[PDB]
């Protein structure tokens, strides 16, 4: 927690390369494919049409189940980093925080949520 | 219940680790095995005195 | 000062000449009856004595070579 | 009294390039030679022999050959398996969607001629030359599983004859035409239902 | 801790520049996954903002907690509305557009102006004694670790039963 | 051009490669910027190269399974090639790849494929040693 | 006077040492590939990529080479507005990551107290690129091959976190020198893989599916639909997908024995390698070379053991993928937690 | 300017958080320009407690509160999203006044 | 949809594509264009294509009166694929002459 300097050139240098390495490639490139070119591949049949493919009804609980219990990691490393600093009522605290949501994840076990 | 899942737990994982351990050790030897495939281009199979080629 | 060149160079030069021309004969001369970490004897090595590895990798040069004058 | 006689050189090809700007697309189409990856592509009397060069009998993956399930990806494809009519109207988009550095081949002594399949059927296709441009024919029905990887050393050497002002003889044109039609369409016959 | 010197504002310009155009693209754009993915681009480039003042925990959860879980539950709810290309041309949408655009703009005016009256860097003069304790030797990780437990414990206490009661209503609601 | 020490003065020569033909194509290459153009043949299939390299000889198209005597007359590959070739070219490059009522190739066909040279540039085909080697044909011909 | 700035024009900043860890890792990427097309297709075959020199030392240079040109297509239904920007999120998630990444005594790039929680949080940006990529085009194998991944890899952080946060709890820190601070006591008692075995186990089983292992279950088994939502990236974008793969791949390696195992600690504890000589005078270079020696050599190992794995399980469908992450990973991933809670309470 | 021009650019977002509220069409949009909204407030609280109050963190664990409840917010919006595109096949948000 | 007999150098295409990219790969199908051999295996001049563009209504609108099947592109590539061989065997076009493989899928020149 001194200096992210470092960190900084890094984050310039990391971002500029992936522009870096598309305009090299565009240099030296062909300027040709001019072809149909309008098609993507592994469908040899020159097919095109279609919507309404989601099957997102089953995916969904997923995401919903995650983003909730995701929430308990940032809270906890702010605790699991002042264990040993403090005393002994943080692991309390923390203990009903968990159990919390162990009982939330009981329950969206029981009653089918996270399926096939 | 839970009881016959605390039960079960450990039996799967003990499932999966005796047969996923008894693999390993088994494909061991293979991974360091001691056959020799075929060689490079310069090492043509050998031709019996029944077969068709140029006419 | 003055005689620190002989050991900062010969101890530099091994580091990155005899190494390169002989991994490829200890490679080439077991590849198929290994034992279980045999092939972790020589792999770690590729990367030690690199400053000169690839030196000796399939870099290894075929120019011309202008003949004596 | 010569018929069809060959179209005259037009260009002089009178050119002199730097070593440093030469020897860069040289070694380059090097690579590109010496890291070629298959299309998997296989049908019929003429392909099995193939999935044989994954083995220990023959082993072309020795060289890096990466087998690419995949049009857009791969560059090298073998016509493995005898062609008929049909399988072809949809085999071409496969070489008109993959880059530019392709140099397709052939295999299978029916896909340059028909050769089994040569006396009267309304179905295969006399040879693959007639779909599709490649470089090397390849005999053999089955194809002699040595002579495909000969032949892969043969035009392992094509690209390695190519410059750095070869790399514009792949730009295309467009001799796109403006002519309509006055017919009667027709709806979809292929429809997927049981 | 502190900042390189006068590379500074720079950095500074910069993301308030791209920080504008990805509003701009949230609130312009039609196609709602373009508005999506330049919200993602919002919400990074306002982490790196988080950053750069030497704040690091809200800066660093901040991209976990948004920049991930939100944005993909969010592009998973976009392949639920079908119907895209509204129409276009300088406030597609009816007049009320334009009433927006005025509204908007009276308070952007209002506040606006009403801040730069405040003598921020001299409000910063007569506290002296809030930002000069520190604990005596803490980093920034042990701070809100600590000052999180030591006199938050209710509001910490509290969200728990919050995230189970938001989970089983989303469980209840999205099932059919 | 080391290519160059051994093509404009002796015209008869052939290549010993390894066989893999990974390190010749840069050889090839150069040989585009004097007056050299290509002529690849793969020389197994003709008979008497001569009539293949001066005369107007009948090839016979490969057959299509009837039609008795049918043969197109096809025309020689040296005169006609130099029709189309400019004033400005040094010489007709041409590699004999397959060197290694037909008429076998011998090496005295070689010699005789060597005097087109003198009397087309042509270089013979054999892979060999891992050093890619070149050497007068002539010599090892008889 | 000093107008502007009289020492802080440019000189401030060098990008020397950044340019050395990007050959480092480039080289890196060389030899694992080296590793995988020579060992995988070798256990019971011909040997790897030959004719490439003696060996394929040269050859993943080819390919990469080879993919540069390769004609960029750009696919005509989505353009530059996402096509371009997708693999460079890919890309840079796993690049920032090396940061933090320690690789010997005092070589570290950044203290960094908030280190893993960076990685932790870096980790979880790949999804939003993969899910962009996979929708840049318009056509199926890409749009549902790539949402495939991209919601597969959610339902494992979790496992993820749940491990990190067991080690955390047992250095008393989040950054990578003093968890290895931490576990250079004992040599190897005092190693976390022994402490927290059941947590090595999550983690290592997770980082499998979360690099992509197996993103195919077999050689001639599509990506589930076609291909791994790289169908149209033809040229230096699947040579990106292919690098982005192989580096969550390294960095996971490296992070299991960076914290699991002692990160730069000799089998004897790294301070016990000074003492029982009484005097150095030149280990400066030796364990500077022996730092990238004792750790990339235990990261090694789990790249062996991967590449192992891979030819021994049938990776499963995603139809069972989400049951094994969340109802057999998840509870014990949390109890081991409760676990180390008292564990840790002395 | 670190202390002066984030401030002037909390609005410059807050406004544009509001606009999209109002002119937004679909659901999904109306959520992300809430979301939107909430960050700009994020960002004009976290400043505040950086210039001073360094003693005890007051605004960066409010911070952390505000990021929770937005993904709360987040979530249970999009749970409600679910249930009325099941009711009726389409989320035209400005197209359903029967409650007037 | 587009389902067009895409033979070499015979591509009757059932769908607009006179673009550099026809931005649909068919453009809802209502021009039915046609381009001539990308692979350049004849060199065109202008005066030469001129008798196939004016026989394309011949083909097209004289012996045209089948719905929208590929039995009428193959009525079509039948004679499409000879006066090219017709235009070819009285020697007013000739061959790629470029660097390509230069294949001969009517074989080697003759002498008449």
């Amino acid at each position: 927690l001194h200096e992210y300097d470092i960190f900084w050139t890094f984050l310039i240098i990391a971002s500029l390369i992936p522009i870096l390495a598309f305009s090299i490639s565009g240099l030296l490139a062909p300027v040709s494919e001019g072809p149909e070119k309008l098609s993507s591949y592994e469908s040899g049949i020159e097919p095109m049409g279609g919507a309404w493919v989601q099957f997102r009804i089953r995916y969904y609980m997923f995401a919903l189940v995650f983003v909730v219990f995701d929430v308990e990691t940032v809270f906890l490393y702010p605790w699991a980093m002042s264990f040993d600093v403090l005393g002994v009522s943080v692991f309390i605290e923390a203990l009903i925080f968990v159990l919390i949501l162990v009982v939330g994840l009981v329950y969206a076990w029981r009653k089918g949520a996270l399926e096939w | 219940p839970m009881v016959t899942g605390f039960m079960s737990y450990g039996q799967q994982t003990i499932r999966a680790t005796r047969y996923i351990g008894q693999s390993f050790i088994t494909t061991l030897s293979h991974t360091n095995r001691l056959p020799i495939t075929i060689h490079y281009p310069y090492e043509k199979s050998i031709t019996p005195e029944r077969f068709r080629g140029r006419i | 000062i003055l005689g620190i060149l002989p050991p900062v160079a010969a101890i530099a030069f091994f580091y990155l000449f005899v190494a390169p021309p002989i991994i490829m004969n200890w490679m080439r001369l077991r590849w198929f009856k290994r034992k279980f970490i045999e092939t972790y004897l020589q792999f770690m090595f590729t990367y030690l004595f690199f400053p000169g590895l690839m030196l000796w990798a399939p870099f290894v040069n075929f120019r011309k070579f202008p003949r004596d004058k | 009294t010569v018929m069809n006689l060959i179209e005259f050189p037009l260009l002089d090809q009178t050119s002199s390039n730097s070593v440093i700007s030469t020897t860069l697309n040289d070694l380059s189409n090097w690579s590109r030679l010496s890291s070629l990856w298959p299309l998997l592509y296989g049908t019929s009397c003429c392909f099995i022999e193939f999935a044989s060069l994954i083995g220990s009998r023959f082993d072309f993956d020795r060289y890096g050959l990466v087998p690419r399930s995949s049009p857009r990806q791969a560059d090298l494809i073998l016509t493995a398996g005898t062609v008929t009519m049909k399988m072809a109207p949809s085999l071409v988009r496969l070489y008109e969607q993959m880059p530019e550095p392709k140099y397709v081949i052939a295999m299978g002594a029916c896909t340059i001629t028909g050769g089994m399949f040569s006396t009267d059927s309304y179905s295969t296709v006399r040879g693959v030359d007639k779909l599709i441009p490649v470089d090397v024919y390849l005999p053999g029905c089955p194809p002699k599983p040595e002579a495909v990887i000969d032949a892969l050393t043969k035009l392992r050497k094509k690209i390695s004859r190519e410059i750095v002002e070869d790399r514009t003889l792949s730009q295309n044109k467009k001799r796109c035409f403006t002519t309509s039609h006055k017919l009667y369409v027709r709806r979809s016959t292929h429809t997927g239902t049981y | 801790m502190d900042l390189p010197g006068p590379i500074h504002e720079i950095l500074m310009l910069f993301g308030e520049f791209i920080l504008l155009l990805g509003g701009l693209g949230v609130v312009l754009l039609t196609n709602p996954i373009y508005s999506a993915f330049s919200l993602g681009l919002v919400l990074v480039c306002i982490s790196l903002f988080y950053f750069l003042l030497n704040s690091y925990f809200v800066a660093v959860a901040q991209l976990l907690i948004y920049v991930g879980a939100i944005n993909v539950l969010i592009i998973f709810a976009v392949m639920f509305v079908n119907g895209s290309e509204w129409s276009k041309d300088k406030n597609y949408w009816t007049i009320g557009d334009g009433f927006t655009s005025l509204v908007c703009i009276t308070f952007v005016f209002s506040l606006m102006t009403t801040i730069p009256d405040t003598s921020w860097y001299g409000i910063l003069w007569t506290t002296r004694s809030n930002q000069i304790v520190e604990q005596g030797l803490i980093n920034n990780v042990q701070q809100i670790g600590i000052h999180l437990a030591t006199d938050f414990y209710l509001p910490f206490e509290l969200i728990s039963i919050i995230l189970l009661v938001s989970l089983i209503g989303a469980i209840t609601m999205a099932r059919q | 051009g080391r290519w160059l020490d051994d093509v404009e003065k002796h015209k008869a020569l052939a290549i010993y490669p390894p066989h893999e033909g990974g390190y010749e194509g840069r050889y090839l290459n150069r040989l585009r910027y004097q007056g050299y153009y290509f002529l690849d043949l793969s020389a197994r299939g003709l008979g008497d190269p001569e009539s293949t390299l001066t005369k107007i000889h009948p090839v016979c198209p490969p057959s299509l399974g009837r039609q008795p005597v049918a043969r197109w007359y096809f025309p020689p590959e040296v005169d006609y090639r130099l029709s189309l070739l400019h004033p400005d070219a040094k010489g007709l490059i041409v590699w004999v790849y397959e060197a290694k009522r037909l008429q076998v190739l011998s090496k005295a066909e070689l010699q005789f494929l060597a005097m087109l040279p003198d009397l087309v540039r042509v270089i013979a085909e054999c892979g060999n040693w891992r050093k890619f080697i070149w050497k007068p044909l002539k010599q090892i011909s008889g | 006077s000093k107008l502007e700035l009289l020492k802080e024009v440019y000189g401030l900043i060098s990008i020397l040492p950044i340019l050395t860890l990007l050959l480092g890792i480039t080289i890196e990427v060389l030899v694992i590939v080296w590793l995988e097309r020579e060992i995988s297709a070798s256990i019971q075959q011909r040997i790897g990529p030959e004719y490439a020199g003696p060996l394929g030392l040269l050859q993943a240079i080819a390919d990469g080479t080879k993919l540069l040109f390769k004609e960029d297509i750009l696919p005509s239904r989505g353009d530059i507005s996402l096509f371009s920007i997708g693999p460079s999120i890919a890309v840079i998630s796993v690049l920032l990551s090396f940061l933090v990444i320690p690789l010997g005594y005092h070589f570290v790039l950044a203290d960094l107290s908030i280190g893993v929680f960076l990685w932790i949080a870096i980790s979880s940006i790949a999804p939003i690129g993969l899910l962009m990529a996979g929708y840049s085009s318009n056509n199926k194998y890409s749009f549902l091959g790539g949402l495939r991944a991209a919601a597969q890899s959610i339902s494992y952080e979790i496992p993820l976190t749940f491990c990190v946060l067991a080690i955390s709890l047992l250095s008393n820190s989040l950054s990578t020198v003093d968890i290895v601070e931490a576990q250079s006591k004992y040599g190897f008692f005092g190693w976390n893989i022994w402490r927290q075995p059941i947590g090595f186990l999550v983690f290592l089983i997770s980082s499998l599916a979360e690099c992509e292992r197996l993103p195919f279950d077999l050689p001639e088994a599509e990506e589930e639909l076609v291909a791994g939502y790289q169908t149209e990236y033809s040229g230096i974008k699947y040579g990106l997908f292919y690098l982005v793969s192989y580096l969550n791949l390294l960095v996971s390696s490296l992070f299991v024995t960076v914290l699991y195992l002692g990160g730069w600690n000799f089998s004897i504890p790294y301070i016990s390698f000074f003492d029982f000589f009484q005097m150095n005078k030149a280990v400066g270079i030796l364990e500077m070379t022996m730092g990238i020696f004792i750790t990339l050599t235990k990261a090694y190992l789990f790249l062996f053991i991967s590449i192992t794995i891979r030819w021994t399980l049938p990776r499963m469908r995603m139809d069972q993928l989400l049951n094994l992450g969340w109802k057999f990973l998840l509870p014990i991933s949390l109890g081991n937690l409760l676990l180390t809670t008292s564990f840790q309470l002395v | 300017m670190m202390f002066e021009h984030v401030l002037f650019l909390s609005v410059y977002l807050f406004s544009i958080g509001i606009y999209g509220l109002i002119t937004s069409r679909n659901m999904v949009r109306a959520l992300i320009c809430l979301e939107l909204i909430l960050n700009s407030i994020n960002l004009n609280l976290v400043t505040f407690s950086d210039l001073f109050d360094s003693r005890q963190l007051k605004g960066d664990i409010f911070a952390i509160f505000v990021i929770a409840l937005a993904a709360a917010e987040a979530a249970i919006g999009l749970s409600i999203l679910s249930s009325i595109h099941r009711n009726r096949k389409s989320t035209r948000i400005n197209q359903s006044n029967l409650l007037n | 949809q587009w389902l067009s007999c895409t033979t070499r150098h015979v591509r009757i295409y059932a769908a607009y594509i006179d673009p550099e990219t026809n931005a649909f790969d068919q453009t809802q199908t209502d021009k039915l264009t046609l381009m001539l051999d990308p692979t350049e295996e004849f060199v065109w001049t202008d005066e030469t294509c001129q008798m196939v563009y004016n026989e394309f209504q011949d083909l097209v609108d004289h012996y045209e009166g089948a719905p929208l099947s590929e039995y009428t592109l193959r009525l079509i590539g039948s004679d499409l694929e000879h006066y090219i061989r017709k235009l070819l065997y009285d020697g007013e076009i000739k061959y790629n002459m470029r660097s390509r493989v230069l294949n001969f899928s009517m074989g080697k020149p003759r002498v008449k």
